[PDB]
């Protein structure tokens, strides 16, 4: 009888829900259709209560209903179409439908699905743009990986999770060093770094960019001593010369081997030429160990790599999972 | 067009080197914030842009005439 | 036409909780007057008790908006998170009356759910231990509860950083003297915490204008100085200035020195004591208590028809 209570039903009524698309851990997603246009689809995703989280709402659950909101009108950002409650006093996001699933699976399937530097310019394109209207924004991704980046129908990719989003932090307040999958971690947050900035993500776009080009992760440790060595051995051993400070970081650890001198542009030419020199250069700016020397959104798509030819495959013409 | 359209340009305000804070010298010579990566100047162009942001925006004559 | 007035207003403050005077005044007298029906309804189910007035809402809505923000200063929160809980608040209960919910307690939760908005996701036993609650569950069933009541708009955006950035752009200028400033951008500040927050101006006014007005109210020389600055280089400045003076007058009629006065205790058993005796004697019955409401809509949830302990 509550008139806030009505008007959430009277939202939930305007899009029926019909197939269960997915079951997860963290929410189950329904495909629906808008009732005054039935060829509109939408995904609803109900956010499942977690029963091993007792201080109530959810991090994750927070932070996309927070930025999803902020972020919304990109189209490259997954658009938050609605947000209701049902009557079982659950949270509910009425988000964009985007049936070809993510960027990892396309990966991943090396036997039917095939892609080359064009297409991987595209998908670098529209990363890159996403995480240039978040920086834009103010808003850290924080969980940069080939599996929250979903495909719409016609092939625009949309950076989609973040439960691990967090605001530009002021000057002194500090940040979780705990964020970003291991693989795609850059080292300042392996180091515990609780002052930094958007080249967090930058990184993880990096080791994006790298996935992309051999079709497998290219630093995928087990523990955060393995992912520090192997920084070390395939990007660079951080010094106080390349990098000042570096050994001062909360949680600062090296192998204590011999230092390996941190590879230039050439050095990846051998691994990760199939994007032609000037874009290995772009992969070589995302991969400094100084974040302060790492390249920024901004100067990423003002990079001479998306002009060079051949040029972007356009979303139309992109592959698609078989 | 690199932004797609996007980019966002200010009008009524720009974010130049000789913007600075004397609260903010204490941290930029701070070894964590230095060797962390923090940007101060995304601080700074925060700061200008919600200082300037819907400095035109009025609400009362713009929600009366919706 | 700046692109930064359309990016602002692109954001869910601006198109959910930005409303004018009348509109709003509309709205809070239809949502008590929508709480009063629905409790009379309910009641029949026979004296009448004398039910809020919309001003006294209002008063009660002030009221706690100062005590949440005493108890964010006593937390030692910072001043985004304490404005967040203070938006949550008046939003909460511009949306909902206060013959429905517990002021009380949705303080308390509405505290905890700003921390959650700002980035800070604390154990709800220690947040139940500094503010000294027993039954952290108690804040918790209001959670969820308050989310619907904000039209789930968690950005919420303060005008503090607007005023350093401002106070940046008045540094430049070689006339203007260091300890001037300093002394603006302080009171500023200072009034940035309180004002805002006890009155509507959220509600009516701009981040930037809210920061002009404390500015103005600071030291209206500087911030007529920028304001000229930035149009010297029309129609829009006499309109920008207006609502600057009208953002100004709300905030003056409430500034931080009147904090003692809603924590007065002479002022508190004057106006306040009254209005909370009508209020627990013209109370929702069925909603007040939030454990219980949380416990039966599970319940619900649950359990469609396969009951075993109602006895009729
Ligand atoms: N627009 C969409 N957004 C999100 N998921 C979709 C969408 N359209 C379809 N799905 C389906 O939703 C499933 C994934 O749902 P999510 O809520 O992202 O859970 P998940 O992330 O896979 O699970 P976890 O929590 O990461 S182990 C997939 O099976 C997709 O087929
Ligand atoms: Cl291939
Ligand atoms: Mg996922």
């Amino acid at each position: 009888p509550d008139p806030v209570e009505q008007m959430n039903e009277a939202e939930k009524r305007k899009y029926i829900k019909g197939k269960k698309l997915g079951e997860g851990t963290y929410a189950n997603v329904y495909l629906g259709h808008s009732r005054d246009d039935p060829n509109f689809k939408v995904a609803i995703k109900k956010i499942k209560v977690q029963a091993q989280y007792k201080d109530g709402m959810a991090p994750d659950a927070v932070r996309e209903l927070k930025y999803l909101r902020e972020l919304r009108g990109h189209p490259n950002i997954i658009g938050l179409i609605s947000v209701f409650s049902s009557k079982d006093q659950n949270l509910n996001l009425v988000l964009e439908y985007l049936p070809l699933g993510d960027l990892e699976m396309l990966i991943r399937d090396v036997e039917r699905v095939r892609y080359g530097a064009a297409d991987i310019k595209a998908w670098m394109g529209m990363l890159t743009r996403a995480v240039w209207w978040c920086h834009e924004n103010f808003i850290l991704h924080r969980d940069i990986k080939p599996n929250n980046l979903l495909i719409a129908a016609d092939g625009e990719v949309k950076l989609a999770d973040f439960g691990l989003a967090r605001s530009f932090a002021d000057p002194g307040r500090r940040m979780t060093a705990n964020v970003i999958t291991r693989w795609y971690r850059p080292p300042e947050l392996l180091f515990g770094a609780r002052h930094y900035g958007g080249a967090v993500d930058i990184w993880s776009v990096g080791m994006v960019f790298a996935e992309l080009i051999i079709r497998s992760p290219f630093l995928p440790g087990n523990t955060e001593m393995e992912q520090i060595t192997l920084i070390c051995k395939h990007i660079g051993t951080p010094t106080e010369e390349n990098w000042p400070g570096v050994s001062k970081l909360p949680e600062w650890w090296d192998p204590m081997e011999e230092p390996i001198p941190v590879w230039g542009k050439d050095a990846y030419m051998a691994r990760f030429g199939a994007v032609g020199s000037e874009g290995v250069d772009l992969l070589w700016r995302t991969l400094q160990l100084d974040p302060k020397k790492r390249i920024t959104a901004r100067e990423m798509l003002e990079h001479r790599w998306w002009r060079t030819d051949p040029k972007p495959t356009r979303k139309e013409d992109l592959p698609k999972k078989s | 067009d690199p932004f797609g359209g996007m980019e966002f340009v200010p009008s009524r305000y720009r974010v130049r080197e000789e913007l600075n804070h004397p609260s903010l010298d204490k941290y930029r010579i701070d070894q964590q914030h230095i060797t962390g990566g923090y940007s101060f100047l995304d601080y700074i162009s925060r700061a200008m842009f919600e200082a300037f942001a819907g400095l035109a925006v009025f609400i009362e004559d713009e929600k009366e005439a919706g | 036409i700046a692109s930064e007035d359309a990016r602002y207003r692109q954001s869910s403050q601006y198109e959910l909780w930005s409303f004018s005077p009348s509109q709003l005044a509309s709205m809070r007298e239809k949502t008590n007057a929508a709480a009063r029906a629905r409790i009379t309804e309910r009641l029949l189910s026979p004296t009448l008790p004398e039910f809020l007035t919309p001003a006294e809402e209002l008063l009660l809505v002030t009221f706690y908006t100062a005590e949440l923000l005493r108890a964010g200063d006593h937390a030692d929160m910072s001043d985004e998170i304490k404005a967040t809980a203070a938006t949550f608040f008046k939003r909460f209960y511009i949306t909902n009356s206060i013959m429905t919910y517990p002021p009380q307690e949705m303080l308390l939760v509405a505290l905890f759910f700003g921390c959650k908005a700002e980035g800070a996701f604390p154990s709800i036993s220690d947040f139940a231990k500094t503010f000294g609650r027993e039954r952290p569950e108690e804040i918790l069933a209001g959670e969820f509860l308050l989310c619907q009541g904000i039209r789930f708009a968690l950005d919420v955006k303060h005008p503090f950083r607007a005023l350093r950035g401002a106070i940046m752009e008045l540094s430049t200028l070689p006339d203007v003297e260091p300890a001037r400033l300093v002394a603006a951008e302080q009171r500023a500040r200072e009034i940035l915490r309180f004002s805002p927050l006890i009155t509507d101006a959220y509600f009516h006014f701009t981040p930037s204008q809210i920061m002009l007005a404390a500015l103005s109210l600071a030291d209206r020389g500087l911030a007529e100085r920028l304001i000229q600055d930035t149009f010297h280089y029309s129609h829009v400045r006499d309109k920008v200035l207006g609502t600057i003076e009208a953002c100004r007058d709300m905030l003056s009629k409430e500034l931080p020195e009147r904090r003692e006065h809603w924590n007065n205790k002479t002022v508190y058993k004057a106006q306040i004591q009254p209005i909370r005796k009508k209020l627990n004697k013209c109370r929702d019955p069925d909603r007040w208590n939030l454990v219980e409401l949380q416990r039966i809509r599970r319940e619900q949830a649950s359990r469609k028809g396969f009951d075993s302990d109602d006895e009729g």
